[PDB]
RNA sequence: ACCGGCGGACGGCUCAGUAACACGUCGGUAACCUACCCUCGGGAGGGGGAUAACCCCGGGAAACUGGGGCUAAUCCCCCAUAGGCCUGGGGUACUGGAAGGUCCCCAGGCCGAAAGGGAGCCGUAAGGCUCCGCCCGAGGAUGGGCCGGCGGCCGAUUAGGUAGUUGGUGGGGUAACGGCCCACCAAGCCGAAGAUCGGUACGGGCCGUGAGAGCGGGAGCCCGGAGAUGGACACUGAGACACGGGUCC
């Protein structure tokens, strides 16, 4: 099966209705890539991305980081320290609006 | 009364000072606690955009479906259990997901009576 | 108490007004809206009022009234007191606008000395 | 003049509040509503009812307001049919990056339309012929609701903050997704890369100044937000919790 990203699906199936690979969830919008930094809550991870911001007056750069909370389906089940790919969806809780769709490099 | 606009708390824990009045299009309504009764009773609600909702307040019949695709209209005896609230079963409150007992067996409700106005259930084995 | 009576003959479309006081009016104090009472018992030269032959033992029933300050009587409020409530239609309010509601001062059903006008109709 | 229809939610005014998804920008809604307007496909069958205006009598200092008589509609209410919504079982016709969507066939229910009305000619009459109109479905358009990433103030003589608080499962409610709100199960969430608290302030396109790099401002014109003596809350409507509409303190 393909859901529009053109990447390989997870090996095993699941029963989560909020799983894009095996359930009713639909993805549309941005796609980001990042590193997991927290996995304490059930089915929730925190993903960090780093980028550079240009300071025009001082003609130099500074490093900034963006942290996003993502839904973690049981068929993928990412852990702290690995690279993941996330996609935008409809609101799922107060702070969750993304879902993990692939683990690119296990820790 | 019932305002479904936004929370007054930031995810960090700090407070938010409201910057406007409550708009009319953000209000909710009293829950309908659909009970088991001898005679059925429903009302009509005029909703945003001038649409309608049928609200069921007392239920006496139900539609039960088997795995073969046939259905029967039978009457409801009682609510065996309701995982949504701890004290719904004692008060005989029907919501989606409740287990009801009928004259042909136990059934699990699949519709939302407060939003649709009928009680549909699938037969248990 | 002194009462100003408005008697309407429903079969003709004509009404007459007279003033009644004393033991005659003291009889009427206590009657609600929608109850009958004979006119002969009260005492009124009815055939002279309208100039027409009228049936024997004919009676009348109270339809409404207005108190001494200008507020009317509302059939659905029990007792003789005066209240101030929110209305959307009916006696004591004329809307003029769609869905409008307003707070008005009204009376009850039972007659009392504070009343001045009494509207009744003839019942055969 | 009255009943009835459409409009009065735009336009105009001010900058108190607000350090926030308020605003700028790029995206999303497969999670949503929309009277007026455009195109295509259909429908207009049968009954009932009151009441203002008008006549009789009025009440109150006025603001306002009572009873009886009679009458009409593109006013109101029923019955039918079309139609809509929910759930279970099958089929694979459509769009799309991808179907909790659309389409076809069974089955159990709930809701449930309409004004062939008005004007003008040919009509001997029969009846046409235009003009303006009523209801349902599919789509658009117009006007919005909601969501996300990024961007732009000062203070450490403010260092720890949060307990529906962060997430999960089952529901309710909403036009719609969501701790938006409940019942149960866990211990999460934010922070010296400055949380929390305090100060000051409507945001932007822009404007003043300077060789430039910069520094300072953001009343007047346009686009967005908010308010109608202060604080709370409802009715009607496609749209309001309504500046020249309603209720309480
Ligand atoms: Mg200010
Ligand atoms: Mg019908
Ligand atoms: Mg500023
Ligand atoms: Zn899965």
């Amino acid at each position: 099966r393909d859901i529009g990203l053109r990447i390989q699906p997870p090996a095993e199936k699941c029963d989560d209705p909020k799983c894009p690979w095996h359930g009713h969830l639909k993805i549309h919008g941005r796609v980001f890539e990042g590193i997991v930094v927290s996995d304490k809550p059930r089915k929730t991870v925190t993903v960090e991305r780093q980028y550079y911001h240009y300071l025009k007056k001082y003609e130099r750069y500074e490093l900034r980081r963006s942290r996003i909370h993502a839904h973690n389906p049981p068929c993928i089940n990412a852990k702290v320290g690995d690279r993941v790919l996330i996609a935008e969806t409809r609101p799922l809780s107060k702070t969750k609006h993304f879902v993990v769709v692939a683990v690119l490099e296990r820790a | 009364a019932i305002w479904q606009g936004r929370s007054l708390r930031k995810p960090s824990g700090g407070r938010i000072v409201l910057a406007r009045k409550k708009r009319k299009r953000e209000l909710g309504r009293e829950p309908s606690n659909t009970r088991v009764a001898e005679q059925d009773k429903r009302k009509i609600i005029r909703t945003y955009g001038g649409n309608k909702k049928v609200r069921l307040t007392a239920a006496a019949y139900a539609n039960v479906f088997d795995k073969s695709g046939k259905g029967r209209k039978v009457r409801i005896i009682r609510v065996i259990e309701n995982p949504a609230n701890r004290q719904f079963a004692r008060r005989n409150i029907i919501t989606k997901g409740a287990i009801i007992e009928t004259e042909i067996g136990k059934a699990k409700v699949t519709s939302r009576p407060g939003q649709d106005g009928v009680v549909n259930a699938i037969l248990l084995e | 108490a002194t009462f100003k009576l408005v008697i309407s003959d429903p079969k003709t479309g004509i009404a007459k007004q007279i003033e009644i006081t004393g033991p005659e009016a003291e009889k009427l104090i206590g009657k609600r809206i929608g109850d009958q009472i004979p006119v002969k018992e009260l005492g009124i030269n009815l055939n002279e009022l309208f100039g027409k032959e009228f049936p024997e033992d004919v009676k009348m029933e109270i339809r409404g009234g207005t108190d001494k300050d200008g507020f009317p009587m509302r059939p659905d409020i029990h007792g003789p007191r005066r209240v101030r409530i929110l209305l959307s239609k009916g006696p004591g309010f004329r809307p003029k606008e769609k869905g409008e509601r307003r707070k008005k001062t009204v009376r009850g059903n039972t007659i009392s000395p504070e009343i001045v006008q009494v509207n009744v109709k003839l019942v055969y």
